[PDB]
């Protein structure tokens, strides 16, 4: 077992600038023959990881030169030299000279992006959702930055807190902003309860609100 | 007669073991490359005879748009009159089986030998013949073969001295001539290194009048398998 | 033409044992092995094993030892992985990748398979309910339209606008479980006749596909 450290979970850089990623090992990485049997792939979120380094040094068939790898026996780093948006995901090293092959924990690229105001669309229950006995509230916070921002629900006035079930989107891939979704589930016999119903972005203003009457 | 074979006896040699036929070989010399494929002629007329001949060698395959080199090293080449064989002195290998990786693996092998077959039922009826020539092996091209055919008998026994491995210099036990399917003379017995029972050996006879013995030999020494290269003329 | 189809998802009962599969087109099967790698939901990935169609030698990892059992159908060109006595610990992604056989060559896990979720779970199959999500008012430059898919099990669903022809503006949102079925969100940001917005939800569990048209609600 040949153990592989990054020693960074998740890594800071601007955009346009330069980072580095480290990854450590326990045994030394060089074979007799010469080559140091080193990969480092890169995942973006949903998708099967796809390959970035071979043999330490060598970028793969379509990837930016600014990606370069180096390190020697037992200590190595990827840079990446212009920080895009497309870059954002989460990296890996893997050994492949002895068996049995071992992944790296993972480094995670977080992207500073300038403050962020989100976008707030407020969606009612459709009819086949009423027509099904159910009513969700759908609150869409787009385009968002940092990913401090929270959601408050209001229902006539009042805050609601039981319902609630968030989802966060990752790094947008041409934005480097984030995503929320809010949805407040209830029963057609509560949603008809009330009249008002209203979403709240919760750092770029102080605040933002998006409102539907029945 | 080309220039690729022609970098630098007998005057072709068809390469059908050394080669299979998924696989190219590519022979290099003084800067000059030729590539072969399974059954191609090897032009061995500019070569000169008795004289052991390397060539660097790659021996190449595609997979799927990129060039794979499975083994590389030297190419020895060994040219009698009526005779000559080939061998493969092995530098890099790939690990096809349990690594996947190359690997500097130090290694002998004997490809081919061709030649003019001397025809079984066509041997001298009685009378004996002594070939001398060259034992290889690896890293040794200098061995001396002292065998010798009584043709009376249709037996033949031999010895090989001057090997840098001192187990090497085996004793070529008594053998019989025997003929192939297609009916070709051919010597195979053991190998006698210190009056014990190291190994097996083949000898084919060639030329019109068997003036040439050209095979290989194949020795269990202390470190294991060792493969040697014969040829003997006289 | 590297192809590595594998199935979207798989559904089990613990304890049981499934057979997930690795079909390859468009290179010679034979000349390239096989790996198999794990990813556990909000982890990094492990190695399971190799597979090698040309001798058929398997190099298993020690944890995976009773656990997997790799084969391949050469003849047309498969790799299985069995897996036994399935645990929740085993509901996870798990990859199909390729490794050419020679050193020399870029084609060492160079290609990936999409991957198969793995959910070991007493829970029956269940396909999604998609409802369309549009505003009710004032267009401006851009408009947000929404497809809310609630109650399908289990993971993963894609979800695709005008089957892939809207491709940017497009936000998916991780799903979410609420009392043991999923809920998940997708949003549509699109400029403001031939113009139509659909939103396609596809099953793979279910082999199902549910196409929503984005029509304006009634005022």
């Amino acid at each position: 077992d040949i153990v592989m450290t990054q020693a960074a979970p998740s890594v800071p850089v601007t955009p346009g600038e330069s980072v580095s990623i480290s990854c450590r090992s326990s045994k030394s990485l060089l074979h007799s023959n010469g080559n140091t049997y080193l990969f480092w792939f890169l995942q973006r979120p949903g998708q099967s990881p796809q390959l970035l380094i071979y043999r330490m040094s060598n970028l793969a068939s379509g990837v930016p030169d600014r990606f370069s790898g180096s390190g020697s026996g037992t200590s190595f780093t990827l840079r990446i030299s212009r920080v895009e948006a497309e870059d954002v995901g989460v990296y890996y090293c893997m050994q492949h000279l002895e068996y049995p092959y071992t992944f790296g924990g993972g480094t995670k690229l977080e992207i500073k992006r300038a403050d962020a105001a989100p976008t707030v669309s407020i969606f009612p229950p459709s009819s086949e959702q009423l027509t099904s006995g159910g009513a969700s509230v759908v609150c869409f916070l787009n385009n968002f930055y940092p990913k401090d921002i929270n959601v408050k629900w209001k229902i006539d006035g009042s805050e609601r807190q039981n319902g609630v079930l968030n989802s966060w989107t990752d790094q947008d891939s041409k934005d480097s902003t984030y995503s929320m979704s809010s949805t407040l589930t209830l029963t057609k016999d509560e949603y008809e309860r009330h009249n008002s119903y209203t979403c709240e972005a919760t750092k770029t203003s102080t605040p933002i609100v998006k409102s539907f009457n029945r | 007669a080309g220039l690729a074979d022609a970098l630098t006896g007998l005057q072709s040699l068809t390469l059908d073991q050394s080669v299979r036929k998924n696989e190219k070989l590519k022979l290099a010399a003084q800067g000059a490359e030729k590539t072969y494929g399974n059954g191609d002629s090897l032009n061995t007329g500019k070569l000169k005879n008795d004289k052991v001949s390397r060539f660097d060698f790659i021996r190449q395959i595609e997979v799927d748009g990129q060039l794979i080199t499975l083994e590389s090293g030297e190419f020895q080449v060994y040219k009698q009159s009526h005779s000559a064989l080939t061998a493969f002195q092995t530098e890099q290998i790939q690990d096809s089986e349990h690594s996947g990786k190359m690997v500097a693996k130090r290694q002998f092998r004997i490809g081919d030998i061709a030649g003019e077959h001397t025809s079984f039922d066509k041997l001298p009826e009685g009378g004996r013949a002594t070939y001398r020539g060259t034992a290889f092996g690896s890293d040794d091209a200098g061995g001396k073969l002292t065998y010798t055919i009584d043709f009376a008998a249709k037996q033949g026994n031999g010895k090989i001295e001057h090997l840098k491995s001192p187990e090497l210099n085996v004793d070529l036990a008594a053998a019989d001539i025997k003929p192939d399917g297609k009916r070709h003379a051919v010597i195979s017995g053991s190998v006698l290194y210190n009056q014990a029972e190291k190994g097996s050996y083949s000898l084919g006879i060639f030329g019109g009048k068997a003036q040439e013995v050209a095979g290989s030999a194949e020795v269990k020494t202390v470190n294991g398998i060792r493969h040697i290269g014969l040829a003997a003329k006289q | 033409q590297v192809q590595m189809q594998q199935p979207g998802a798989e559904l089990v009962k613990p304890g049981a044992s499934v057979k997930l599969s690795c079909k390859a087109s468009g290179y010679t099967f034979i000349s390239y092995w096989m790996h198999w790698v794990k990813q556990r939901p909000g982890r990094g990935l492990e190695w399971i094993g190799r597979i090698a169609p040309d001798t058929g030698i398997i190099y298993y990892n020690e944890k995976f030892k009773n656990k997997a059992t790799l084969t391949v159908d050469t003849p047309s060109s498969t790799a299985y992985m069995q897996l036994n006595s399935l645990t929740s610990e085993d509901s996870a992604v798990y990859y199909c990748a390729r490794y050419l056989k020679y050193d020399g060559s870029t084609y060492r896990f160079d290609y990936w398979g999409q991957g198969t979720t793995l959910t070991v779970s007493s829970a029956k199959t269940t396909p999604p309910s998609v409802y369309p999500l549009a505003p009710g008012c004032t267009t401006g430059s851009s408009v947000t339209l929404g497809c809310l898919v609630k109650g399908y099990f289990p993971e993963p669903v894609t979800v695709t606008w005008n089957s892939g022809s809207l491709s940017s503006g497009v936000h998916t949102f991780p799903a979410v479980l609420q009392s043991d079925l999923y809920t998940l969100s997708s949003s549509v940001t699109v400029p403001s006749p031939s113009e139509t917005v659909t939103c396609n939800v596809a099953h793979p569990a279910s082999s199902t596909k549910v196409d929503k048209k984005l029509v304006p609600r009634d005022c």
